[PDB]
């Protein structure tokens, strides 16, 4: 059973990560992420949404999933990995 | 506790 690794770009353009789905989830639920935050799922395994290794806003990740439970990261791994 | 680079 696979857990994803994620990166994100801050407002100074620095790349942080890779951080696990669980970590990303916690920060999401913590309210730390803006919907404008550019994030990326690392292409460590195949996945059915089609977001491996691309940078998209958190808001766009959610438009693609069309439904989330507690957070888009956990949802992604559950539904697409 | 906050993610690095975001505040």
């Amino acid at each position: 059973s696979v857990e994803s690794s994620w990166r994100y770009i801050d407002t100074q353009g620095q790349i942080h990560g890779p951080f696990t789905t669980q970590m990303m989830s916690q920060w999401y639920i913590g309210g730390y992420f803006a919907s404008t935050l550019q994030i990326s799922r690392l292409g460590s395994t195949p996945e059915t949404l089609g977001i491996n290794d691309i940078f998209i806003t958190l808001g766009e990740l959610m438009t693609k999933l069309e439904k989330y439970d507690t957070d888009p990261f956990t949802t992604f791994d559950k539904l697409h990995v | 506790a906050p993610p690095p680079g975001l505040s």
